[PDB]
């Protein structure tokens, strides 16, 4: 389960140093739960050819 | 006896006569390769045949 997708690097809004500080804010690459049916195309060696 | 118009006393009216035939050329900037000698067995293609 190993996709691609244009998602953006996030930027906190920083409205205050040591509430953001206090809190802790990382992100990742790996996600919650697959994406659905409708919205991932399947590619082959064969399709990818074509 | 030929048949055949080898030698002709013309007159200077129609000594450019004989242009009738005609004829298609490339231009300078194409190129005319040699295909017949990449037939090998192991080269597939990326869109397959019937």
């Amino acid at each position: 389960q190993v996709y691609m997708h244009r998602d953006m690097l996030p930027e906190p809004r920083l409205d205050d140093i040591e509430r953001f500080r206090q809190e802790g804010f990382y992100y990742t690459n790996m996600l919650e739960a697959p994406p659905e049916i409708d919205r991932v195309v399947q590619y082959t060696y064969e399709i990818a050819r074509l | 006896f030929i048949n055949k118009r080898i030698v002709e006393r013309v007159r200077v009216g129609q000594i450019l006569a004989v242009l009738n035939r005609r004829f298609v050329a490339y231009k300078g900037k194409m190129r005319i390769m040699d295909i017949t000698q990449s037939l090998k067995m192991g080269t597939k293609l990326a869109a397959p045949t019937v």
